[PDB]
């Protein structure tokens, strides 16, 4: 559905997996996004993972649909272009353009997304 | 029986909520103050005590602690 | 778009606004939000008064003049859908969609507004 | 078209001692400095994260963050007699630009829409 | 009165940032005195306690220094 | 390099890391974890310890430490 969405994220949160966060990141993010992950060092595991978790709930708000049954974390990947800025590609989206914006404080990572007719 | 024994513990310990405020009916969201991020770690601590495994559509087909117990007892 | 608009409020800061004054909530809310607020828990009250008067600010600047005189907290109404998410009725629109967003940390309450055509 | 967001922390932007004038040369622009000079030091602490958070959203949005092909002298943001901030880059026009600006005890943010 | 400005000038220090040598008639509330927006509706939620009155959303943006407001008081 | 004695007494004081963390092919980004408003901040400390002009595009040239070394050269 077109909408927007956006989503504050706790960095803390995240951090207190330690044992817990592989099993999380396998359940947030698609297999390139793994691969990037697993290259960070683990302060940038958490921000990496808390930006995920973030543009990923922000964009299922504007979808509309939140996660389940219609969206899976599964169906979105965030990519970089040469420039570093992001961008949604999703399984489940149709005839639509979508944006997103990601930025992090020491505490928290925030995303905004917006669903719009092409 | 036993699955709410254990399943209420989850709860309990994960979200911190009082205790004896873990009913059948009691919605996660709604009626013990859960956001998207406590419900996806209390699938995964769901997952990790029972052995099993919950995709994101049958995440969502679970409102309810009762909908938990029954998730898992079948 | 014909106007965004953004506002995090601080959680704590309402929190004992509402402490200090019992007619805070009054202000910004309306009668149907109002009753909804007294619905619920001492947490869930400021959160969700937060959330409001967070939405009603970043409402107020898409507007273009922020609240006053040409626009009321009490002209804002927040409701909840079919399945729970928030949308915008506001007594001085007619022709222009509006959308909201809005997001909830420990200590932080954010909503976001974009009022644009159709 | 794109979109744009940026939150900042307003004690790193206070916290520039005599190290925070040089940075409100390289941030703001001719007019935007007369104007900050003119202030309060709360309020200067508080004009300073906003332009930087909005230069950023709107470097975001314009998709190449700050660098060779943007600069923050090339953004000044004004508000009108309503108080509406609006932001002017005569970088490429065949766009109109939406920006937001809040502030927090903490922090400040902003964002930024930028269209066909 | 010259008494309804004692009680806001009170009312204004306790409040907000300001000291008490600078509630100046002239002061504007979100410019001079350190104000913003939900210190300004506490401000005038202070008022309308303070001399049994009410004070619209309208009103607010009217009172926008400390003369506005003791004027308004009359 | 005393260039680098002193670009890394900088940078652990912008940025508060140890000092061998503060290698020369160490990222300002991915390994220090500065951010926008951390690099100005280090470009300007720069600009200040050894009396230079970095522009907006120069700044985003120095990726890591050996860079901005290379450059104050
Ligand atoms: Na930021």
């Amino acid at each position: 559905a077109y909408g927007i969405g956006l989503d504050i994220t706790e960095l803390k949160r995240i951090a207190s997996m330690a044992g817990r966060q592989k099993r999380f990141a396998e359940r947030i993010l698609t297999r390139s996004e793994l691969d990037q992950y697993y290259e960070l060092s683990e302060a940038r595991k958490n921000e990496f993972l808390a930006g995920r978790f973030a543009a990923k709930e922000a964009f299922s708000k504007a979808f509309g649909t939140g996660i389940g049954r219609q969206l899976s974390f599964q169906d979105i990947e965030i990519r970089k272009d040469q420039n570093g800025k992001p961008y949604i590609i999703c399984t489940k989206l149709s005839q639509a353009a979508v944006h997103v914006s990601i930025t992090h404080t020491k505490e928290y990572a925030a995303a905004q997304v917006v669903i719009e007719r092409l | 029986a036993d699955t709410l024994e254990r399943v209420t513990k989850i709860i309990v310990d994960r979200l911190g909520v009082d205790e004896a405020d873990v009913k059948l009916e009691a919605s996660f969201k709604e009626d013990l103050g859960a956001d998207x991020l406590d419900v996806v770690e209390l699938v995964m601590e769901l997952e990790d005590e029972f052995d099993m495994e919950i995709s994101d559509e049958d995440a969502e087909k679970i409102a309810t602690v009762g909908d938990a117990v029954n998730y898992i007892q079948n």
